[PDB]
């Protein structure tokens, strides 16, 4: 029933992992960047950090450590993707063909378990003995190295603390030895075990139960001759080894957290570490030395280096280089220097890499007139907030300009009279001891060419100004104008205390003929569970000038509006309501629609509502002119927890989930009865591997005029959290079959990197059902095929029927598929 | 003076499978059953 | 009651002295009834399983031969589906020389090999000297499949 | 408290960091902390049938007629379409009252949530539905029931049909035997998918005891016979024969025998009970002692009489079996008393791999260490989210709290928390407000009556979060939705059947 087509645009850019060693050869030293599903491998040479090959996996890969058995010239690469699709990777380079082969795959998922709160976490032996797993809680999965046997035995070993927080293997121990972090009622403990191969169970190891800072989130442990472990707390810093106890407070810590580590010297001695502002610190280990040869650590000492990239993980390479992998911001390839700057910072930027993730809005809008629009998102986090204007084309192909706004954007519209941009925004600011708020830092918002303030009392004092503690950080909304031709911000007006802006349009309403900016809000407290205020506030921006039109207060959040007819749609916790644009200028409800648990999502098509819930999936709603009421006419019974929402055609609804999974929701045309009728049959399946955060009509390539017979039909473009960007479209059942034919021969012809099946792949997948992909066609597998060898061509084309257009399926000829393939690679 | 000297790995820095994976079928539980079984015929 | 009088004496000798790949026991104080535990000997086609035996003891013993029951389905070539077995020792021919003890061996010693002089099944006969191949590989069986 | 306790903080921070790798299933179960039924509506008017249980899927509800041969099949609308009617209500509560409006919702309210789509008769000999026995196969497609027959007290059964075995029970005066017969159903059509029947038994369908079923294979035990059927279930909901293990333990042991001996007639002991004897046997061999050897002849005879009681599925291919006196599992004895061995039997090789006694230590850590294989609840999920004493650190610590309580009787203890064990089928609800993770209160109001109301306080900061009543400001049971916030209270008082319906209503 239902036939699409997915395709990527861009690929992700967040960094999830970084890992470096000898992989490529015994004398290179590699680089490697896991990037959701992509894996890159970079050389670290004089030149810079040469490209060798980018290899994309079939699963989200979760665990990547490098490491060289015996015997072994070159280390080996361990993979375990989020569907549990392990594997062990060798590099082989065939003059200049590049492979990698897999020595070892299996899927190590247990049918029961708890996944654990922390998430997947791999560690390997220092010896290449063993490879532990922490998947579900209780478990402790481990996977025996036995090079001669054939059946690699992985077993579970029980564990008795449930709630481990960090697990690493230690170092200098003749048995392989564990020491983590796990909460309990008491609080958090550090505790070691031995690993008995053959018994397989845990032994006791040779530390003691220990009581340690309940923050503590991280271990290090520290190589030979110190031994021990290092745990990283949020204000205290620890050493353990048998007896020896350490402990350091230093108040420049607590400023932030530290949420990545790295080794420098073998040895141990130096140690980096990153926090959430992006301030990267080094950790040093000072040694005194026996007279009788025994090495004894001395004191530990912090001390900050510079600013950068909010870090998700550092990877020094050589030479006082350090790489930074960020996913709120662009990564950084940063130098230590032997002498600070006048700022008394030792890190001197060298390159950045662009990372447009997590898109959280955008719009396609076209600034030339001439048809191609250009995609403006709202990227980035914090201090990495911005603006990137993605635009096709060269005038590789995606040009990417980059506005920072030193601030989170939240949403984004265009108002085309105006010729501006209005953009949501979140700044932080601390609660001075003065009583009021201090920015950490100048944002947009401060350095705004003119500034406004809300300056209402719908809500009176009956709230009680709760503990202001001092240095608590707070949240401060503005809704910036920005102009389209130089991007500053031309206005900026903030919102009252407390109150968060969550949706925004830019519309005409009515009769009246003036172009409007309206803002969504919600009053939020720290205690309250659920928004149980909000307000409706139309504003006006005219000759640089922006005027509060009218306000409207409602009973609870706004979580998201849309023009519906000349009416404002807007829905409020659980109500969607209807709103009127009166000649007095102020807003009248018209019809409401109580039967939601949380209306999060809206879109509109003609006089269809699709409404998606928070929880209980899509909702098809009418309205009814002649009535003025809304009818519910169908919904869908699958409890989905949504995260966007977009109607293809007046039949189709496409949603995404949680889970990183598209469904297709079609209208039950073959439903007698009325309560047949009101179900809504899903009739697509697929794991896309990305959590879609908007969704928006558009496409960056020119219109073709005059073609309305392409293969494909509409554009749906959106952005997820990783950067990822892609197009989907509708096809004829024709198409559909012939691909999804082709789709299956490519499988028998391509090897998947480590041997993971494609349909398992994107088979659909959550807590509750798991099934095959149904009525979606994977375009980047499609693509691939322009890329193999020509006889592998000939393979997939064998014994194959195809249409040539004149109704008959005749011998089919890769040249033919050619022309198919290269006609839909060339809609994005 | 505690920066200095920083690892150098060259001082030009900048300028067919084998084996299979397969967990155990037997459930945990069931496993220590059995392996406390084969002590007995030990015994 | 003759029989208590002499059984109880032999308890201690019997459970000192436990005879190979056979053994038995007491229930409680009584005498009239008993169990025992006997294990296939070694090198028979039976070997490896434990067979239960029934045990009876009769007030007229010794005057009277002991009363053998098998509680275990057994394919034997001198037992029948009521799991008793008729020989000689086991009949009239019994004198009160002979002790709880000496019955537990030549009971033994029978399941090695049949009595085909007086045997209570002919088929066995007949597969007995004929073809013994059958007669093994499924006497393997039975054991193997009711006795472990 | 971590400030992210508002549904914003957490909607705006899920839109930039999907979080850790396997993390992102944690990401959405806290929104149960922020979403909850904080509304109740008291005595809603019902039709005149039986309220059974929701499906693990949550989409169907089942209840049993009041002539207990149909079943009714409703569909779940959800816990959103009573919204409508109540707006402009306040408070946590709505009370039975006077007024037109509560009146009006009170007899529309039932009809609002689950809507009536198949009745299937399946009982047609005088069989009665049991009210408490229900299954769901593991794709959910189909459901199990069973229907009892009480046979005539005159003319007697014939000796070889009402017994057909060396150990086989003697039926008690209070409970005759019955012919009993299971039905699987499919409940998108209501379709008799197919029917077994069982002629002279004595089966306990009441709360799944004598039934239970680990995926696609179903077993049920024969009390009266000492027998177990085993059963495979097929896509289609159509049963198979698996084997039968009793006086036989292999399927193929009747027909060597027949050939050669074709025949209370054969008095040689079960093939099981054979097993069971063997490994007490080999095991007081390793003593070697007089005193083993003394004891084992001793008690033979107690022992041989052991009859099984109950059973579960440890997997596809084992048992575990409850033994105990011939006198308690005819209801005439206290159990406590007498010993119970519990026998771990393997289908396929046909040995005992373990037997532990009652007070077998060995077994408790077992348990505790192993609380959730033995529960092998929500088996319906891929990914499941388990709540016992080995998935959570605080369910844990209420278990050492039972057993330090009852110490400070270390024995008895031992006794008590085994007298659960073995587990009914389908016994849990995987409700993510029981979630002990998530939130906090007493077990020992839901697994006499508990005069306060239930109370749910969230773990992360300690705060209440919404009340739980189920009678008019004396039997109570709750049925909570598998996943959404809806829940159903049920005090029954005589023969008052009064319902009260807890869901989310948007205080305005």
């Amino acid at each position: 029933m239902s036939y699409n087509y997915v395709v990527t645009a861009q690929k992700p850019t967040a960094v999830n992992g970084c890992v470096t060693g000898h992989f490529t050869s015994a004398e290179d030293l590699n680089l490697l960047i896991a990037k959701n599903t992509r894996l890159e491998i970079y050389v670290v040479t004089a030149e810079g950090l040469r490209p060798v090959k980018e290899v994309g996996m079939y699963g989200k890969i979760a665990v990547m450590e490098l490491f060289r058995p015996k015997g072994e010239s070159k280390d080996l690469l361990f993979i375990l993707t989020a569907k549990y699709n392990a594997c062990i990777l060798e590099y082989k380079q065939s003059g200049e063909s590049i492979d990698i082969i897999t020595r070892a795959h299996g899927n190590v998922q247990d049918r029961i378990g708890r996944p654990s709160e922390t998430g997947i976490i791999g560690i390997i032996d220092p010896e290449c003995r063993m490879i532990g797993l922490r998947l579900y809680d209780g478990l402790f999965k481990v996977i025996p190295l036995d090079r001669d046997n054939k059946e690699l035995k992985a077993f579970n070993i029980r564990l008795e603390e449930l709630h481990v927080i960090d697990v690493k293997f230690l170092y200098g121990c003749q048995a392989p030895t564990i020491c983590f972090v796990y909460q309990d009622p008491q609080g958090r403990h550090v505790k070691t075990y031995e690993v008995s191969l053959r018994e397989k169970e845990f032994n006791k190891g040779p530390w003691k139960q220990e009581n340690v800072e309940a923050e503590a989130s991280m271990v290090i442990a520290v190589p030979e001759p110190f031994g021990g472990a290092i745990i990283i707390g949020q204000e205290s810093i620890t050493y353990h080894n048998g007896d020896k106890y350490l402990a350091i407070a230093p108040p420049i810590i607590k400023q932030s957290t530290i949420v990545c580590h790295n080794r420098v010297d073998p040895n141990g001695s130096r140690y980096l570490l990153g926090d959430m502002e992006g301030r990267l610190f080094m950790l040093l280990l000072e040694k005194e030395e026996q007279m009788d040869g025994t090495v004894t650590l001395k004191d530990l000492r912090v001390e900050l280096l510079g600013e950068t990239s909010i870090a998700e993980c550092l990877t020094y390479l050589d030479n006082g280089v350090v790489f930074v992998g960020s996913r709120l911001g662009d990564s950084q390839l940063v130098k230590l220097n032997v002498d600070s700057n006048e700022q008394g910072s030792y890190v001197v930027a060298m390159e950045t890499f662009t990372n447009l993730g997590p898109i959280v809005d955008m719009c396609v809008v076209d600034l030339e007139r001439q048809g191609q629009g250009q995609l403006v998102t709202c990227s980035g986090a914090f201090k990495e907030g911005s603006l990137r204007i993605i635009r096709n084309g060269i005038g590789q192909k995606l040009h990417i300009r980059t506005v920072p706004l030193y601030e989170s954007p939240r949403k984004i519209c265009y108002q085309e009279v105006s010729q501006c941009f209005g953009v949501l925004s979140s700044r932080i600011e601390v609660q001075d001891t003065s009583g009021g708020t201090t920015a950490l830092r100048p944002s947009a918002s401060t350095q705004a060419l003119s500034s406004s303030v809300s300056s209402s009392k719908l809500f009176s004092s009956s709230t009680a100004p709760h503990e202001t503690s001092f240095g608590e950080e707070v949240e401060v909304h503005n809704l910036l104008i920005i102009d389209q031709h130089t991007f500053e911000v031309l206005h900026a007006h903030q919102f009252l205390q407390n109150e968060y802006a969550l949706s925004l349009v830019s519309c005409k309403l009515g009769k009246d003929p003036n172009t409007y900016f309206i803002v969504g809000t919600a009053m939020v407290y720290p205690e309250e569970a659920e928004p149980k205020q909000g307000r409706i506030v139309v504003f006006q921006y005219s000759d640089g000038k922006l005027q509060t039109v009218a306000e409207k207060e409602v009973k609870g959040a706004v979580y998201s509006m849309v023009e519906f007819n000349g009416k404002l749609l807007a829905s409020i916790n659980s109500t969607v309501r209807l709103y009127e644009w009166t000649t007095e200028k102020e807003l009248r409800t018209e019809c409401n629609h109580y039967n939601n648990i949380m209306a999060l999502y809206l879109k509109t098509k003609g006089d269809f509502i699709l409404v998606g819930d928070l929880m209980r999936s899509v909702l098809l709603l009418a309205y009814k002119p002649m009535e003025g009421n809304f009818e519910e006419i169908a919904r869908d019974f699958n409890p989905n927890w949504m995260s966007a929402v977009e109607i293809l055609d007046d039949d189709n609804f496409l949603g995404a989930e949680n889970a990183f999974n598209l469904f297709v929701c079609q209208k039950d045309s073959a439903a007698t009865t009325d309560e047949e009728r009101q179900h809504l049959q899903e009739v697509g399946l697929f794991h896309l591997g990305e959590f879609v955060n908007v969704f928006c009509h558009g496409s960056l390539v020119m219109q073709n005029l005059g073609e309305t017979s392409t293969p494909t039909q509409g554009s749906v473009l959106f952005g997820t959290v990783n950067g990822m960007i892609g197009l989907v479209t509708s096809l004829s059942e024709s198409w559909y079959n012939l691909l999804l034919d082709m789709q299956n021969r490519l499988n028998k012809v391509i090897k998947s990197v480590g041997k993971i099946e494609h349909s398992f792949w994107r088979s659909f997948h959550t807590e509750r059902k798991t099934e095959p992909a149904t009525g979606f066609i994977d375009g980047d597998l499609i693509e691939s095929f322009l890329d193999i060898s020509r006889p592998k061509m000939q393979e997939v084309v064998a014994n194959l029927q195809y249409d040539d257009g004149s109704g008959m399926k005749r011998e089919a000829t890769a040249d033919d598929l050619i022309k198919v393939v290269e006609e839909l690679t060339r809609i994005h | 003076d505690f920066l200095k000297g920083l690892p150098v790995y060259n001082k030009s820095n900048f300028s067919p499978s084998e084996q299979i994976i397969v967990t155990e079928k037997t459930n945990i539980l069931l496993r220590y059953l059995h392996q406390q079984w084969d002590k007995k015929n030990a015994a | 009651s003759t029989s208590a009088k002499r059984i109880q004496k032999e308890l201690a000798e019997i459970t000192l002295d436990p005879p190979p790949n056979c053994s038995a026991g007491p229930k409680g104080d009584n005498i009239y009834e008993w169990r025992s535990t006997i294990l296939g000997p070694p090198g028979s086609v039976y070997e490896g399983g434990v067979f239960f035996l029934d045990i009876t003891f009769s007030p007229d013993y010794p005057f009277k031969p002991p009363k053998v029951t098998f509680r275990t389905r057994i394919y034997h070539c001198n037992i029948n589906s009521q799991g008793v077995i008729c020989l000689d020792i086991l009949k009239d021919n019994w004198s009160p020389a002979l002790t709880i003890s000496k019955v537990l061996l030549s009971i033994c010693s029978l399941l090695t090999d049949c009595n085909p002089a007086d045997p209570l099944v002919g088929s066995i006969a007949t597969q007995y000297m004929t073809n013994r191949a059958e007669h093994d590989r499924m006497a393997r069986q039975w054991t193997k499949r009711y006795a472990t | 408290r971590i400030q992210n306790q508002n549904v914003i903080h957490r909607l705006e921070r899920r839109r930039i960091s999907s979080g850790k790798a396997g993390t992102h299933w944690h990401q959405v179960r806290v929104f149960h902390q922020n979403v909850f039924p904080n509304f109740t509506v008291v005595n809603v008017e019902k039709p005149p049938c039986f309220l059974r249980k929701f499906s693990p899927d949550g989409r169907y509800f089942i209840a049993f007629s009041s002539d207990q041969t149909s079943l009714e099949i409703y569909e779940y609308q959800g816990c959103q379409a009573a919204e409508d009617l109540l707006q402009g209500y306040e408070g946590e509560i709505l009370s039975n009252g006077n007024d037109q409006r509560s009146v009006n919702i009170r007899g529309r309210l039932f009809e609002r949530f689950f809507v009536l789509l198949h009745i299937t008769n399946v009982a047609a000999n005088g069989e009665h539905l049991n009210r408490e026995c229900s299954l769901f196969t593991d794709d959910c497609r189909c459901v199990i029931v069973g229907s009892a027959a009480y046979l005539p007290d005159e003319p007697h059964p014939p000796f070889f049909e009402v017994y057909r075995n060396s150990e086989s029970v003697t039926p008690n005066p209070r409970s005759p035997l019955e012919d009993y017969s299971l039905h699987i159903i499919d409940l998108h059509t209501g379709r008799l998918c197919d029917t077994r029947t069982f002629k002279c038994d004595k089966v306990v369908l009441s709360h799944n005891q004598g039934l239970y079923l680990y995926k696609n294979i179903l077993a049920i035990l024969s009390v009266q016979q000492q027998t177990i059927h085993v059963f495979q279930v097929t896509p289609e909901g159509t049963f198979i024969d698996v084997r039968t293990i009793g006086r036989f333990c292999y399927e193929d042991d009747l027909l060597t025998v027949s050939a050669v001996f074709p025949e209370f007639r054969d008095p040689f002991i079960n093939s099981l009970k054979h097993r069971l004897l063997v490994y007490l046997w080999r095991r007081a061999e390793q003593d070697g002692s007089a005193m083993a050897k003394r004891r084992f002849f001793q008690y033979f005879d107690q022992l041989r009489q052991l009859r099984m009681w109950k059973m579960q599925l440890l997997d596809e291919n084992h048992l575990f079996i409850k033994y105990t006196s011939e006198d308690v599992v005819t209801l005439r004895v206290t159990d406590p008393s007498q010993a119970s061995f519990f026998v771990v039997y393997n289908m396929v090789t046909t040995e005992v791999i373990a037997v532990f006694e009652n007070t077998s230590d060995e077994l408790l850590e077992l348990f505790e260490n192993f609380c959730d294989l033995f529960r092998n609840a929500t088996l319906h999920s891929e990914v499941q989210f388990p709540c016992s004493a080995s998935s959570n650190n605080f369910a844990r610590q209420i278990q050492r709290r039972f057993k330090d309580t009852i110490i400070n009787g270390h024995t008895e203890a031992v006794r008590r928390l085994l007298g659960q064990l073995p587990i009914s089928a389908q016994s849990y609800s995987g409700s993510p407000y029981l979630d002990l993770s998530l939130f906090s209160y007493d077990d020992k109001w839901v697994s006499t009556c508990g005069d306060h109301p239930i109370r749910f306080y969230a773990r992360d900061s300690g705060l209440l979060k919404f009340e739980i009543q189920a009678g008019l400001l004396r039997l109570v049971a709750f049925t909570f939705h598998p996943f959404e916030p809806f829940a159903i209270s049920v005090q029954r008082t005589n023969a008052e059947y009064v319902v009260n319906f807890h869901m989310r209503h948007c205080c305005t």
